[PDB]
């Protein structure tokens, strides 16, 4: 596979996303870091998917809402930053206040 | 020109008469001074203000007054005050704090806190800095557990053990000669300071001071050994000519005597009762009257802490495997079960409130969890509040006095007991750089930053492949300071004054900072910070009451706490 | 057939503890108000000052219980236990402090617990 | 007073006569004595007997006949025998089998095993405990190899290589005084046990011997360098005279000669034959005559143990990557095609069962697995009993003379074959302390704690953050004796007597503790303990049929195994 | 997310009963890692959704029986522990005889 | 669970397959190392099922085709090995050429 050490890491964010994902379907309020791996791991599979920067930038706003997520979670995030290989290459994505 | 406040808390972090809430509790804090010059207040980055000519002063060498590292507008809670500052480190000391800048255009600036071409920056406006913590019942079990620590803010881990060894799973000894210099060896690779407790354990002198003079930095007198009237009292006799402090798990089988015969033992000498509750060991049911003498340094362990639904149903099995005890012998299970007790954890929590139990720890890896130490210690903070209400003591509805009250547990007030308050445990010029950054949100839970000795050690950073360091996975790692042979200059070896007169440093080869244990022996209870009450404690032998001025000390248990599902994964 | 692994099978018999050593049964009272439990191997006379028995019948000997077991006394419990003899040197130190060498100085051991309050000497 | 044999085991771990099964497999061992005082038993914990002016002597200094450590009521297993004893270690060497205690009040302590103030306490009972794997066909190629050796109880590495370098990732070879300086400086980060093998090649004496005088303790030939007569013959002129061990991988292609070539190169001297069998290399396709000599030690390596359904499958792909072949060169596949060969790996099964192999090794990344050395010896072991029988010296239905057979082939048969057997190899009193503790469930698959140098090392344990260290995830993890210079303490380097005396150690820096390879040329396979049998082997060219005593050598491959599906996560 | 070590490693048990759950589903018996997985991670999913420790003890025993995994794996298993965050906190939950 | 070295690193193996499986069936084109996770985790688990090795050599060739790849994914992978636990221990599965 000649993994380098962010396909290592970022494996992670996945397999948090999916233990977040397993919670929300049985009908938990998720909390932070479940909040962040979710919407964290929408990013890295959206550039794989070939979307754009600008595209994730706005649709990272509307992948969980407030009733999703647990009392104040939507204020302990500010925005979610990822990096993922675009068609184009690396790219950083920053959503800001993911969750009105 | 002014600045409305909303507006200067979000740039500078807040300022006098400001409160801020403790992560996901119902505290908070009040900024009670804040040490700028409105106008002059220090920052870093493109445009701002510590730049050459500007803030930052061109002209001087590092010697004449200059940092090495300023954190900028730090909101510092400690025993000492919960107030606004910049704290100024050099040579790997806290050499300011105050205001920090260049004298030729900024008023106020503290004498020695020059930013100057030598200095580096730390932004700490809107964070909360602390002490690191300082955890006196560690088991080394697992080197795995010093990051756990780091990661919720403890920065020195005194205890014992050798490892994964029965003696060190039940108790925090390194024994004898031999194994104390393995592990004084073994601490030059582990990222935290490190103090080594010996068996205080014997009936002659010479066993039990040789240890003292191979290293240790104190003592544990622990029951799995035999926590005999003699055992304590040539531990104690040691540790009164050596300097250091001992630490007492008591017979809680009553075996060879009851409390009082440990206490006649002990004597009127200093000691520091581990787990004076009593689930982590001692007399049963009564251990924690302890708490109530002048010669006593009361610190609790953490699974106690506090009072929960839970608490009471997770003991059994986890006492039975820590003192390797076996199921199937009924004497082994009463010895158990006679340990537990709803009665005393209530209690407990109330003793902590009311500054009668001094000290927080771990019990890591026997009976205790490495990395909720602080958690807990807010926790207990918060339930107590609500329970308990407002301290009379308070003002403003800030809850500062309970703040202070609790900080004290795990910071200056184990390093006070240890001996080692001269180098650590508060935000004090002319101590260690050891220092914690919290973001608020995350206070007592998970550190942002933590800082030994002048230099980051660990981190909640993320990825390491990215454009910054902010993006995805932002994770607990190991910074520069725990690299190469910085890890020697970033942390400290605490020791006895005698291993350390004898050339044990040398012998062994030991290039850590080396810290001397001293002025343990002349100390009490009232010189436990914020946490110095003297009372006759009576435990109820039937039915397990805890009375203090003829009122029993009870609480119910909470069924949620703050500072746990919001923030952890699992 | 069925696999346990790891496991045992063990030989027929028993094993029997401190085999050629004399055993003496003696009364013991626990006077006091908190439980007292008593190892296997600890100097019987030097035992907790409140649980009342004749503290000569417990002078060079110990529980005659399988090695790390324990007695177990409630408030107020007076049950019968069965001693051994200590072996090698039969010399003891520490503990309470009442014998710091031979068992067998048995009028000095027998001072110290009542000078110090050792319930049941003459 | 009397206990049950049920109850007494399950206290105190198995007596005489009782036998315990070996993982899953229908081996059993018995226990042939035990040193205790019933009664008298050393046990560790709340309320036991290890405790001051009991179990625990309180008046001895740790000079005085007291240990740094003692493992009690340990189930050992070793060429020495299968018995019960309490285990004695200072200053990190075991010095008493036997009876550890407190003579003041305990019957037969045997008199250095004082538990005093200085000693540590390991609870070995319900558990077997081996001597540390002795590994002789180490190929240095990737780092992470070591905590998969660990993993599976080994404790010595001895072999070559630079890391994944093509000549090392076919031969265990390091070549030369610089290579050698740099992977001698390589090893005091290595938490295992270490010796370097240099490259057996050349025609002239100095360039080989100048690798000895550099700190290689042995040396390599092997035919991808060109196992020829001539580089045969230096190395073992060289070998002669520094005292060091010689390995050989033969002339597969009978290039330069045939087997009887290559013996009469090596004239009577002693040399150790790696993977006798040929699969893993030499003379096509009658090497595995090599072990009826009487100057030959013969061992092999892993894959081919014991034979299954899958092994000959898996070869030749192996085979070609290691040692640098290609797929479209008909004479590349002829070789390796001649070197796999169900009749001579049958026959390697037997040869085993029946004392004519001596050893086992891994070829760890080179055609072999760096944690399946001890893993495979006890599969063939029970192969061999379900296809052979019990062998006819067994008594008492146990497997002990089979279980003694066969543990000798990975403990001190490899320390005889290369010079350490005064350090390293078994369980015996004047050793060096490595030490293996096996929860019998896990014989064989998983270690529960490896012990280097009497401080432990590696640990199958669970949660860093709990209460206790039991909780999930357990897993295989580095301990304290990995840690700082803990790790210069905990292991040796095994160098040449003339390195040695040069002052190499001092030169290049080295802090390990450093060993001496020697009494190397003065053995023969009389020496190899309970496999010391020499015979005519014939091998017939035409068919591979082994013969041995006029008997052909055959037995089936089998479909499954122990010690596999049970236990593996992949 | 601010992941801690034991979140780190925790996430290796979710990730081991995910394995194990496929496993089962094929038509294996289970053996002893995979077992253990199983009921460890349902342990600590317990915790996320709200159970005591005193009702995790309990279920803890019914989640594998003897016919779900291979010969004397139950036997090996002589109890599971695990820790995780229940609302009031950390605590311990340890499982005796899961397997009957 | 007493997991050692390998069995750690090769629950990486077994959850990059799970990724690239989920890209696959959102309809992507899968690149190198994820062509690579999904063969190598299918002889793992082939491995687990008891299949022979000499199956699972023939087996992994027909795994993925080339129309399940990117361009030039086939030529880029030479081969396949993996190590798993079969019935009869441990043993290397080689696939050579595994996508036409
Ligand atoms: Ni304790
Ligand atoms: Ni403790
Ligand atoms: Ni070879
Ligand atoms: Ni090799």
């Amino acid at each position: 596979m000649h993994l380098n050490p962010a396909e290592k890491e970022k494996l992670q964010i996945f397999l948090a996303s999916e233990l977040a994902l397993k919670r929300k379907a049985r009908g938990l309020k998720l909390n932070y870091p479940e909040a962040v791996a979710i919407i964290t791991s929408f990013i890295m599979e959206g550039a794989r998917d070939g979307k754009t920067v600008a595209m994730l930038m706005e649709e990272g706003k509307h992948v969980l809402t407030r009733d999703d997520v647990m009392e104040g979670v939507p204020e302990m995030i500010d925005d979610i930053q990822a990096e993922a290989t675009f068609p184009d290459g690396t790219k950083l994505v920053t959503v800001h206040n993911p969750i009105s | 020109m002014k600045i409305n406040r909303q507006q200067y808390a979000e740039s500078y972090g807040p300022t006098v008469g400001d409160q801020v809430r403790l992560a996901d509790t119902d505290l908070w804090i009040e900024v009670e001074k804040d040490y700028t010059t409105y106008g002059d207040e220090a920052n870093f980055g493109g445009g701002k203000v510590l730049r050459e000519g500007m803030g930052e002063n061109g002209t001087y060498t590092r010697t004449e007054n200059v940092l090495d590292l300023l954190l900028t507008n730090a909101l510092i809670l400690d025993y000492t005050g919960i107030y606004k500052a910049d704290i100024g480190v050099k040579d790997g000391y806290i050499v300011g704090i105050g205001k920090g800048g260049n004298p030729d255009i900024m008023d106020g600036v503290t004498p020695n806190m020059i930013v100057g071409t030598a200095t580096e920056v730390i932004a700490a406006e809107g964070k909360i800095v602390t002490a690191g913590g300082i955890d006196t019942h560690v088991h080394f079990i697992n080197p795995d557990q010093v990051d756990v620590a780091l990661a919720n803010g403890i920065t020195t881990l005194f205890g014992g053990g050798t490892g994964p060894a029965e003696g060190s799973k039940a108790t925090t000894v390194t024994p004898g000669p031999w194994n104390i210099e393995k592990m004084l060896k073994s601490t030059e690779g582990l990222p935290i300071n490190v103090g080594i407790l010996g068996k205080g354990h014997g009936s002659s002198i010479a066993p039990i001071m040789e240890q003292i003079d191979a290293g240790a930095a104190g003592l544990k007198i622990h029951e799995d050994w035999g926590a005999t009237p003699a055992s304590i009292d040539r531990s104690l006799t040691v540790a009164d000519e050596a300097d250091v402090q001992v630490a007492i798990h008591s017979d809680t089988l009553n075996e060879a005597g009851f409390l009082e015969d440990t206490l006649r033992a002990i004597n009127g000498r200093v000691i520091h009762s581990f787990h004076v509750e009593g689930a982590g060991g001692g007399h049963a049911p009564d251990i924690m009257a302890m708490a109530g003498h002048p010669n006593v340094l009361p610190s609790s362990t953490n699974p106690t802490r506090p009072f929960t639904v839970n608490t009471i149903d997770e003991h059994l099995d986890m006492l039975m495997v820590c003192h390797h005890l076996k199921q199937n012998i009924p004497e082994d299970v009463a010895f158990a079960d006679s340990r537990i007790r709803p009665e005393t954890i209530a209690a407990e929590d109330i003793l902590h409130d009311l500054g009668i139990i001094s000290m927080m720890s771990t019990d890591a890896l026997a009976m205790g969890r490495a990395g909720e130490m602080v958690l807990r210690t807010w926790q207990t903070a918060d339930k107590m509040k609500k329970q308990r209400g407002p301290l009379a003591e308070e003002k403003n509805g800030s809850d500062n006095f309970r703040a202070k009250r609790y900080v004290s547990k795990y910071t200056i007030n184990p390093a006070i007991a240890q001996g080692i308050a001269h180098e650590v445990g508060s935000i004090e010029e002319g101590k260690f750089a050891d220092l914690v950054l919290w973001e608020p949100k995350f206070f007592g839970v998970k550190a942002d930053r933590v800082i030994k000795g002048g230099i980051i050690a660990y981190a909640q950073i993320g990825d390491p492949s990215a454009s910054i360091p902010t993006p995805q996975p932002v994770m607990g790692r190991r910074m520069y300071g725990t690299v190469g042979d910085l890890i020697h200059d970033t942390n400290i070896t605490f020791m006895s004054k005698s291993s350390i007169q004898q050339g044990v440093p040398a012998k062994l080869g030991l290039k850590r900072r080396i810290g001397t244990v001293k002025n343990c022996r002349n100390i009490g209870k009232k010189d436990m910070k914020w946490n110095d009450v003297t009372t006759d404690i009576d435990i109820n032998p039937e039915t397990y009451e805890v009375k203090v001025d003829g009122e029993v000390l009870t609480c119910e248990p909470v069924k949620e706490l703050p500072m746990a599902q919001r923030y952890f994964l699992f | 057939n069925y696999i346990v692994p790891g496991e045992y099978r063990v030989a027929e018999g028993e094993i029997e503890i401190n085999a050629g050593r004399e055993k003496t049964t003696i009364r013991v009272s626990n006077t006091g108000d908190r439980p007292i439990q008593v190892g296997s191997h600890i100097h019987f006379v030097e035992v907790n000052k409140e649980l009342l028995f004749d503290r000569a019948e417990g002078i060079g000997r110990r529980l005659n219980i399988p090695s790390g077991t324990a007695a177990r006394f409630e408030p107020g419990e007076e049950m019968e236990v069965e001693l051994t003899e200590l072996g090698g040197n039969r010399e003891v130190f520490g503990i309470s402090d009442l014998t710091n060498g031979s068992v067998d100085n048995k009028e000095l051991i027998l001072q110290r617990a009542k000078e110090l309050g050792y319930k049941g000497v003459e």
